């Protein structure tokens, strides 16, 4: 759903067709493609969208409290931190907006958790040879 | 050695009146926290008031409550209680001891008490100078908001000037949730929000040091077709600044997502609260609710 | 005589001399050791 915008180009497009195609143990299959008709679909958009704006807010926001918080770090892995983004950034405000962009980047960092992680319902100990059907124990 | 028991008796040694006696009667399929686990305890030990201390803080005590083995209460006696420890996956009723409404489906935490109201709610139990405190069983949403609140003022008030921070604290500390007013009481910033704040930061380094090019581009790529409130609203927050991918690698883009999913669980967790409850039944008048429990 | 650096930034000390060795000393005890082992050296067809 990323490459949504790019579709254009060839190199996308055979992308896209690799990120298809999965295969798993003896089995290999297709996923479609949540792009239809040029356009993707809302919830998609609002899921790649939260992603996105995660990883611009904590770009410009780390920086300012980890060069504060590091001078203190008892643990000098926060200045470890600190150079990682000097490094990152040599690559390449009122109070009400600091408050905004981190209740913001809070608020889209909830709106990913249906994709950030997900839960275990069965464990299974037995299988046929008919493997259409499994015991296993519940788990909720 | 002595298997942990389920069934715990409590007896205050203290005289009950029938006033005391009465108010306890009201507090069956109410939870419970207790520090250690014996057939027969005393109640000095019993509710979250062990606890209430110099120290104040909000987050202390929020970490301290998270350690505490959660019972449910039993029918009532003369002078004495039963408390009972719920078991993963069965089925109970609880009682909605706070202001806070619930709803169907929804997931409970349980959570240190915030003040609402008047503040005079607090005829429970008060006996030699103990008193029964309990914590509030909250949804999800609502935890949320106050760890986000409690982080985000701690995270700003570094290097905030000390008037600002006291703004800032004045506006954050009040919370509107589901038609209902509440306040966080005691937000002092100190070593435990300290350490909260330290993975906070190493999280954030993380993630911005390992988003691709395509994940930061993809908001400013879709300003320039989309429009709509949900984008203009999303676009204020940034600093203002045909073509084509200038790399692409599926293989890379996928393992940098796989890592950069392990830095945004890192993140959330500390924000996230255990769910204790799921609920689905609710009394008409809110007061009580039929759960599964899980933890 | 400026030494180059790989690391960017300096970090804390947080450990005893006998688990991790540190170049550590003020510049009057350095002046005092160069000019006591410049007597020293010269001391010792």
């Amino acid at each position: 759903g990323l490459f949504s915008l790019d579709r254009s180009y060839e190199e996308v497009k055979a992308a896209v067709q690799q990120l298809q195609t999965i295969t798993f143990r003896d089995a290999t299959f297709t996923i479609p493609d949540p792009v239809i008709d040029q356009h993707l679909l809302i919830d998609m958009k609002t899921a790649c969208l939260s992603m996105s704006m995660v990883a611009n807010l904590a770009s410009e926001l780390t920086m300012t409290y980890v060069r504060k918080l590091a001078l203190e770090d008892s643990s000098m892995l926060l200045v470890k931190c600190q150079e990682l983004l000097m490094r990152l950034d040599r690559e390449r405000v009122s109070p009400d907006d600091e408050i905004a962009r981190l209740s913001a980047l809070f608020v889209m960092l909830r709106q990913l958790d249906d994709l950030i992680r997900e839960q275990v319902v069965f464990t299974v100990c037995d299988v046929s040879p008919d493997n259409k059907s499994a015991t296993c124990i519940f788990k909720g | 050695m002595a298997a942990m028991e389920a069934n715990i008796f409590c007896t205050f040694d203290h005289k009950l009146s029938i006033a005391d006696v009465g108010k306890l009667t009201k507090l069956v399929a109410a939870v419970v926290p207790i520090p250690q686990r014996l057939h027969l305890i005393k109640h000095y030990q019993l509710g979250l008031h062990q606890f209430v201390d110099h120290t104040r803080g909000y987050v202390r005590l929020r970490g301290l409550l998270r350690n505490m083995t959660l019972t449910l209460m039993r029918r009532v006696e003369g002078n004495q209680i039963l408390l009972h420890v719920p078991t993963h996956g069965l089925l109970y009723t609880v009682l909605n001891t706070g202001p806070v409404t619930w709803e169907k489906g929804d997931a409970l935490c349980v959570l240190p008490p915030l003040f609402h109201g008047p503040l005079a709610r607090e005829n429970l139990l008060t006996l030699g100078q103990w008193e029964l405190v309990l914590p509030w069983i909250v949804p999800m949403p609502l935890a949320l908001e106050i760890n986000q609140r409690l982080l985000i003022m701690g995270l700003f008030s570094l290097d905030r000037s000390y008037e600002e921070v006291k703004a800032a604290v004045q506006q954050l500390q009040t919370i509107t949730f589901r038609d209902a007013t509440f306040t966080i009481p005691d937000p002092v910033i100190d070593q435990h929000l300290l350490i909260d704040m330290k993975t906070a930061c190493l999280s954030m380094s993380m993630v911005a040091n390992l988003a691709s090019e395509l994940t930061m581009t993809y908001v400013r790529k879709l300003a320039l077709e989309d429009s709509s409130m949900l984008l203009v609203k999303c676009q204020e927050l940034l600093m203002r600044l045909p073509a084509r991918p200038q790399h692409v690698s599926p293989d890379d883009e996928i393992a940098r997502l796989s890592a950069l999913f392990v830095m945004l669980r890192q993140l959330d967790d500390l924000i996230r609260e255990q769910v204790v409850f799921t609920v689905c039944d609710v009394s008409p008048d809110n007061k009580s609710a039929t759960c599964i429990f899980k933890g | 005589s400026l030494l180059h650096t790989f690391w960017r930034l300096p970090v804390a000390v947080f450990f005893e001399p006998h688990e991790e060795n540190v170049l550590r000393c003020p510049e009057r005890v350095l002046r005092r050791l160069l000019e006591d082992a410049a007597v020293t050296m010269r001391g010792g067809d």
